[PDB]
C-alpha cells in the first residue's frame, strides 16, 4: 500500500526547509 | 473583507516602515528546554524573569546565518512578523541580538505541531483537515494582500493552540514582493514545479503547497514522496498525484485545481482569486467569518498540563547558548 512504503521511506520524520 | 484588508495594510505599513527593534535582553529570560530545531534556529521554551510568562525563543547564530546565505531571508523574517497581524500567525513578542546570536521571542503555542499530531494519528479526517485549511485560506488572503509570500506551508511549521486553532510560525522564506522572485527555498515534499525548474515564480506557490497540505493531512503521507529530494523534485514535475481511495470527490477536485502545474489553471491564481478556493464545493460547510472569528468548535484539542508543560513536544538534544566577548556580523544585522 502507499501508506506502508511511506511509512517504510526515509521521510517520515521532521522535515527541515532547504539550505 | 476589502474594508478589512485596507485598513489592515494600513496598519502593517506603518510598522514595515518603521520595524521595533531590542524590545528585550537574554538576561530577562530563564532558558527551560528546546521546543524544536530546523534547518536555522533552536527554539525553546522560556520563562520571563519578571512577568513569569512563558515563552517560546528561536535562537539564530549570526555565522550560521552568514553560512547559509540567510542574512536577507533572516533579515526578512524579523521585519515582517514584528509587522504583521492576524488570528493564525504566532506573536513575536520581542526581539533582539547580542555579540553571537539573533534572537526572536514569540508566544509560547503549548499545544505541539500538526506534524507530531498528524503523524501519531495517522491522518486527519475530511472535517477535521477542512477546518485547518480554511484557516490557512485566510492567512494566505491576508498575507498575500501585503504582497507578502510565505513560502514554507508544511505541518512542522503549523503550531496548534489551545483552542485547538493553528499557528502559523517560521517566517524564515517570508517576502514581500510585488513582482516575480527566484530563490530556491522551501522544503522539499511542499515545492511548486516552478520553483525546482528554476523559473521566476509568484504567490501562487502558496496555493500549491495548501494542496499539499490538505492532501497530506487527509492522507496521511505526502502526494510525493521518496527517500531523496531529487526523486521528489522529479514526481513534482510529473505532476502525476494518484488521490487515496477514502478521499471524497469535492477534495479530490479541490486538490486537481490546487495541484495543477498550469499557472493559468492553478486555483488562488484566476481571475476570482481565493474566491475560487472559498467557493469551492469541499469548503460549503465552511462559515469563513466564523472561522475568523475563532467561534467553530475546533475538533481536536491538545492535552494541556499546565504552564511550561511541554508534553506536546519532542525531546531534543541541548547544547549550551553560547556568547562571543566579540561581536560578530555587527553590519550584516544593524536593523534587525
Ligand atoms: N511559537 C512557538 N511555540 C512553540 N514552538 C515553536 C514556536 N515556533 C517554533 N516552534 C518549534 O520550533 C521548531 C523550529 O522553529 P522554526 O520552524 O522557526 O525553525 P527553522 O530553523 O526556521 O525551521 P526550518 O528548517 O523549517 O526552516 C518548529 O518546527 C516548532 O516545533
Ligand atoms: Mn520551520
Ligand atoms: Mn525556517
Amino acid at each position: 500500500t502507499t501508506y506502508a512504503d511511506f511509512i517504510a521511506s526515509g521521510r517520515t520524520g521532521r522535515r527541515n526547509a532547504i539550505h | 473583507v476589502k474594508e478589512f484588508l485596507a485598513k489592515a495594510k494600513e496598519d502593517f505599513l506603518k510598522k514595515w516602515e518603521t520595524p521595533s527593534q531590542n524590545t528585550a535582553q537574554l538576561d530577562q529570560f530563564d532558558r527551560i528546554k528546546t521546543l524544536g530545531t530546523g534547518s536555522f534556529g533552536r527554539v525553546m521554551l522560556v520563562k520571563h524573569k519578571e512577568s513569569g510568562n512563558h515563552y517560546a525563543m528561536k535562537i539564530l547564530d549570526k555565522q550560521k546565518v552568514v553560512k547559509l546565505k540567510q542574512i536577507e531571508h533572516t533579515l526578512n523574517e524579523k521585519r515582517i512578523l514584528q509587522a504583521v497581524n492576524f488570528p493564525f500567525l504566532v506573536k513575536l513578542e520581542f526581539s533582539f541580538k547580542d555579540n553571537s546570536n539573533l534572537y526572536m521571542v514569540m508566544e509560547y503555542v503549548a499545544g505541539g505541531e500538526m506534524f507530531s499530531h498528524l503523524r501519531r494519528i495517522g491522518r486527519f479526517s475530511e472535517p477535521h483537515a477542512r477546518f485547518y485549511a480554511a484557516q490557512i485560506v485566510l492567512t494566505f488572503e491576508y498575507l498575500h494582500s501585503l504582497d507578502l509570500i510565505y513560502r514554507d506551508l508544511k505541518p512542522e511549521n503549523l503550531l496548534i493552540d489551545q483552542q485547538g486553532y493553528i499557528q502559523v510560525t517560521d517566517f524564515g522564506f517570508a517576502k514581500r514582493v510585488k513582482g516575480r522572485t527566484w530563490t530556491l527555498c522551501g522544503t522539499p515534499e511542499y515545492l511548486a514545479p516552478e520553483i525546482i525548474l528554476s523559473k521566476g515564480y509568484n504567490k501562487a506557490v502558496d496555493w500549491w503547497a495548501l494542496g499539499v497540505l490538505i492532501y497530506e493531512m487527509a492522507a496521511g503521507y505526502p502526494p510525493f514522496f521518496a527517500d531523496q529530494p531529487i526523486q521528489i523534485y522529479e514526481k513534482i514535475v510529473s505532476g502525476k498525484v494518484r488521490f487515496p481511495s477514502h478521499f471524497s470527490s469535492d477534495l479530490k477536485d479541490l486538490l486537481r485545481n490546487l495541484l495543477q502545474v498550469d499557472l493559468t489553471k492553478r486555483f488562488g491564481n484566476l481571475k476570482n482569486g481565493v474566491n475560487d478556493i472559498k467557493n469551492h464545493k469541499w469548503f460549503a460547510t465552511t462559515d469563513w467569518i466564523a472561522i475568523y472569528q475563532r467561534k467553530v468548535e475546533a475538533p481536536f484539542i491538545p492535552k494541556f498540563k499546565g504552564p511550561g508543560d511541554t508534553s506536546n513536544f519532542d525531546d531534543y538534544e541541548e547544547e549550551e547558548i553560547r556568547v562571543s566577548i566579540n561581536e560578530k556580523c555587527g553590519k550584516e544585522f544593524t536593523e534587525f
